[PDB]
């Protein structure tokens, strides 16, 4: 239990906000491209 | 490190071999290198004290220390640590008529440490209330204890 | 011991008692109430645990068969049964863990044959693991098991 | 039956003196009982073999093994592999054929004990309880009746 | 590039730190190295 | 949010859980004797025999032999839990037990008996937690060293954000001290050695000899019935021989009185030291408290020194933000890959955080670990969002 | 690295030390070590410079 | 031997540390051979000898 609920916890938040929302995506947006 | 545990153990097999002063006498084993690195003098400036006063502090605070650590091979000690030291009179001795012997075992007699049981022992009887350890015979402590030698 | 002017002999046994007991009456066991001894067994730092405990048995299962009426053995305080329970807790969730995958490889792969490379995929990297961790020392320790799991 | 100060500056100190000049070495740590019992523990670098840091420590004690009270040197002078946890920790009773917790106790320490504390490298043999020995309870009115001693 | 470099243990974290990110580090390498032997080769041989 | 869900997260070190085996110590007051501390352990092995049936399968008392050290003071006994399929509650599991065990042995009893899961851990390392030592290093005697050790626990007491300490295990008891005066022996024509070897057989006993028992070699003890040595007045009943044919009394040479000497002489590192098992303080952690006792150890008198996640932690990410930087430039050479995948790593790590604060879970080294594979794993689902669009 | 442990256990003698008495420094190998790794390190970046 | 060269007979406490016991003698009744003289030793007869 101490170490899945520590995993369980960071893979729910990781993808589902990677994946859609937050960066992941708004990264190479403003990171290949932003300025240079 | 085995190389000196092989040499050591077979000098062990020749202890009882030896003559019984030099048994209690210092016997070492180490490690050999026949040169100095660190060679750390000590000295006094204020409260002074002789070059004995010096060797004896250094031997009874920091020798035995730095023989230890980091894997220190041999100190050396400039001089020598305290030991209460007699020094015999031949003349007194006869004009009371005795010899150096009456005063060894005057000291292996009245200077040393027994071992005292303890009231409500290892099997006591099923009963007692009190367990508390017995005091013998003491190791001296001053110079005056060591002229109080009967 | 003696013999006073007549011919009286004194025997060790007229001066005081005589029996075979204890060498040392300081600690007493008590195995639920009952009298009792057993056998405390600490670990060689640096020893092997489990193999040690297995071995402890070994020894002990030959000594078994030659006891006197009545001299049986029980087992309080035992660390075995907690190794060879971490390890088929951890074994079960690598089963369960499988099983589950197998079951999210199907749901999107309804092809029956494509739901099994990543099934027959990851039993051999495991495997690789303990031949790889094998081969730098390390044992199923604790650790290297949810390593596994992980 | 030596009290808590007589060990602990002729045993212990004795030691402390002439344990040093070791490879390896964090601290050491010490313990005077009042039972007459000292134990003094050194803890090493982690990761240092425990093999070579067990004979360095012992082929140095034995330096001090000739100045002991005569009464410690035939008494148990042990040097092992600590892990202040027990993990097979065997009780042993008696159902049909009854015996006292000192009967068991000995056969314990008379068939098990002596072979467990070698098989699979076995750091330290607790005994709960003792071994038996031709035990005198001496008595001292019977001892002046006759005109004697100890 | 975040296991191995905390798999340098220290103190009584040693095997501590080390054991869990060397067996899952291991188990990445062999994980790779089935995925571009194994895995490659079981789905050319039979996917679909 | 994710900061803050991480700063006060607390940090343990491994978890301590049921083992299906603990145990409990027991500790007299000063002097107590076999038959005393008997007693309690008799009181301790029925609390599980009576009041604990469904949870205790055996245990096993023992009378003289602490985890401290010896003495007709100490004692434990080892329990051995039933299997923990038929232990189904939490008030069945180890945690449970030693929680209304430790409240019933304070209440209903005289002295001090505890109980403790056996820390799956290590012996050392419990995490807001140390052991001081309190060093003599100047000439001083053991009754001064103990006088500044009652200064130090004093003065942590005395304002303690707070603190736990106590001593290590010297009581202090009294001792029976005799006094032989070496004039009046020679007087009545008796040998010291004599005289000393009869207290010593007498009371303590000596190894004499050894002899055979049904094969093996065993030891030959010689002392004296208990009835004869319980008490200060018995000493008298030994009488010695001297010189002139005949028998002395014990109390002619002999001087009685008692004093204050310690049972147990501790000795950190070739000086005399007194161990001060305390705690930290229940807001503050660790290397807060140690600083803060260092310097009131530095108030005591001359003569009396001192010694002694990971703070590992804070260099060990520092490689992983250096090698994450360089491994993501061996095959996304740019600069504009090198800082997509920077991002994932809270993503992933405000969740992981997030679970462990909820229930009862904490920082310790499985949550370490947890949180470097929920970082792994941010990476690849990024790098996949970048190594094909690319 | 066994001199350097030499002055860290000697390092905490110091401090309880009596009236007047002070440490001092002859026959040392430690300075003789600094220096000649100074001086090649110094040569290093010469060689580089030039 | 214990006159002229000094003997190990027991050891004793002196602030802690345990150290040794000597016995010798003042050097004045050790420096020449013509000090051997001075010492006498006891006699089954109750009586000292040259």
């Amino acid at each position: 239990n101490a170490v899945g609920t520590g995993v369980m916890g960071g893979m729910v938040t990781a993808t589902v906000l990677a994946i859609f929302f937050v960066p992941v995506f708004f990264v190479v947006v403003r990171r290949r491209f932003s300025r240079k | 490190d085995i190389a000196q545990v092989q040499v050591q153990n077979k000098l062990q097999l020749a202890m009882p071999l030896l003559p019984q002063e030099v048994q209690q006498q210092g016997v070492s084993v180490e490690k050999s290198s026949s040169s100095f690195l660190m060679v750390v003098g000590v000295i006094n400036t204020d409260g002074t004290m002789t070059q004995e006063d010096i060797s004896d502090y250094v031997a009874a605070n920091m020798k035995d220390a730095i023989s230890r650590t980091s894997g220190v091979g041999d100190v050396q000690l400039f001089g020598s640590q305290y030991a209460m030291r007699i020094w015999m009179n031949p003349n007194e001795l006869n004009k009371f008529q005795l010899t150096p012997v009456d005063v060894i075992t005057a000291i292996k007699a009245q200077n040393a440490q027994v071992a005292a049981g303890q009231l409500g022992g290892t099997p006591p009887v099923k009963g007692q209330q009190l367990n508390a350890s017995i005091i013998a015979q003491t190791r001296l402590t001053s110079t005056e204890e060591f002229g109080k030698i009967l | 011991l003696k013999v006073n002017q007549d011919g009286s002999r004194v025997l060790l046994r007229d001066v005081a008692k005589i029996e075979l007991g204890g060498e040392n009456y300081d600690i007493i066991a008590e195995f639920n109430g009952q009298p009792a001894s057993g056998l405390g067994i600490k670990l060689a730092t640096g020893a092997n645990a489990l193999d040690t405990a297995a071995a402890i048995r070994a020894e002990l299962a030959k000594m078994e068969p030659f006891f006197p009426s009545g001299l049986k053995i029980v087992y309080p305080y035992d660390t075995t049964p907690f190794v060879k329970i971490s390890i088929h807790e951890v074994v079960k969730t690598l089963v369960e863990a499988i099983i589950l995958v197998f079951l999210v490889m199907y749901l999107f792969l309804q092809n029956f044959r494509a739901t099994l490379i990543p099934t027959i995929a990851v039993p051999v990297v495991l495997l690789g693991t303990f031949a790889v961790l094998a081969a730098f020392g390390f044992s199923i320790n604790t650790l290297t098991m949810f390593g596994m799991v992980l | 039956g030596a009290d808590a100060k007589t060990v602990q500056d002729t045993v212990t100190q004795v030691i402390e003196q002439n344990m040093n000049g070791i490879d390896n070495l964090m601290y050491m740590s010490s313990n005077s009982d009042s039972t007459g019992t000292v134990q003094i523990t050194l803890t090493f670098e982690s990761g240092t073999d425990a093999d070579i840091a067990q004979v360095q420590v012992q082929n140095k004690l034995q330096l001090a093994m000739p100045l002991l009270p005569q009464e410690v040197q035939q008494q148990g002078v042990s040097v092992e592999k600590s892990s202040s946890s027990f993990l097979m920790v065997v009780g042993v009773i008696n159902t049909d054929g009854t015996m006292t917790q000192e009967d068991i106790s000995d056969y314990v320490a008379a068939n098990m004990k002596d072979a467990i504390s070698r098989t699979s490298g076995v750091g330290d043999v607790q005994l709960f309880g003792s071994q038996y020995a031709m035990r005198i309870w001496m008595n001292p009115n019977e001892l002046n009746k006759f005109q004697l001693t100890p | 590039a975040v296991f191995v470099p905390m798999a340098f243990f220290g103190g009584s974290t040693g095997a501590i730190y080390r054991q869990f990110s060397i067996t899952i580090v291991s188990a990445m390498a062999l994980s790779v190295l089935v995925a571009l032997i194994l895995t490659p080769a079981l789905c050319a041989t039979m996917l679909k | 949010g994710m900061a803050y869900l991480f700063v006060r997260l607390p940090s343990s070190f491994l978890p301590d859980e049921d083992q299906g085996v603990f145990m409990t110590m027991v500790q007299l007051p000063a002097g107590a004797t076999q038959e005393r501390t008997q007693k309690v352990l008799n009181e301790v092995t029925h609390y599980y025999l009576t009041k604990e049936k469904n949870n205790v399968e055996s245990v096993f008392a023992v009378n003289g032999f602490g985890f401290a050290g010896r003495g007709q003071n100490t004692g434990i006994a080892f329990v051995s839990l039933k299997d923990w399929a038929d232990r189904p509650g939490e008030e069945n599991k180890v945690e449970a037990i030693t929680m209304r065990a430790t409240r019933a042995f304070s209440q209903i009893k005289d002295a001090m008996v505890f109980a403790f899961n056996l820390p799956a851990i290590v012996e050392l390392g419990t995490a807001t937690g140390f052991d001081f030592e309190l060093i003599d290093q100047a000439g001083l005697g053991h009754e001064k060293l103990t006088q500044a050790r009652n200064q130090l626990l004093a003065e942590a007491a005395k304002h303690p954000m707070l603190t736990s300490v106590r001593p290590n295990g010297l009581e202090d008891t009294p001792q029976f001290k005799i006094d032989i005066d070496q004039e009046k022996a020679q007087a009545l024509g008796v040998s010291i050695n004599d005289i000393n070897t009869t207290l010593g057989a007498a009371w303590g006993g000596s190894y004499v000899n050894d002899f055979i028992d049904r094969g093996r070699v065993k030891k030959v003890y010689v002392m004296s019935e208990a009835k004869y040595r319980m008490l200060p007045d018995d000493i008298g009943d030994w009488y010695v021989r001297a010189a002139d044919g005949q028998m002395v009394p014990f109390s002619a040479f002999s001087s009685s009185r008692w004093e204050y000497g310690s049972p147990r002489l501790e000795r950190y590192n070739g000086l005399p030291s007194m161990e001060i098992l305390g705690q930290a303080a229940p807001g503050k952690s660790t290397g807060e408290a140690m600083e803060l006792m260092e310097q009131l150890a530095s108030k005591l008198p001359t003569g009396v020194g001192y010694d002694w996640s990971g703070n590992q932690a804070p260099s060990l990410y520092a490689i992983s933000l250096i090698v994450v930087f360089l491994c993501l430039a061996a095959l996304y050479e740019s600069w504009s890959i090198p800082f997509s995948v920077m991002l994932v790593v809270p993503l992933g790590v405000i969740g992981a955080l997030l679970a462990a604060t909820f229930r009862g879970l904490t920082n310790d080294v499985y949550f370490q670990v947890g949180l470097l594979t929920t970082i792994g794993l941010s990476a690849k689902n990024a790098i996949l969002i970048v190594e094909f669009a690319k």
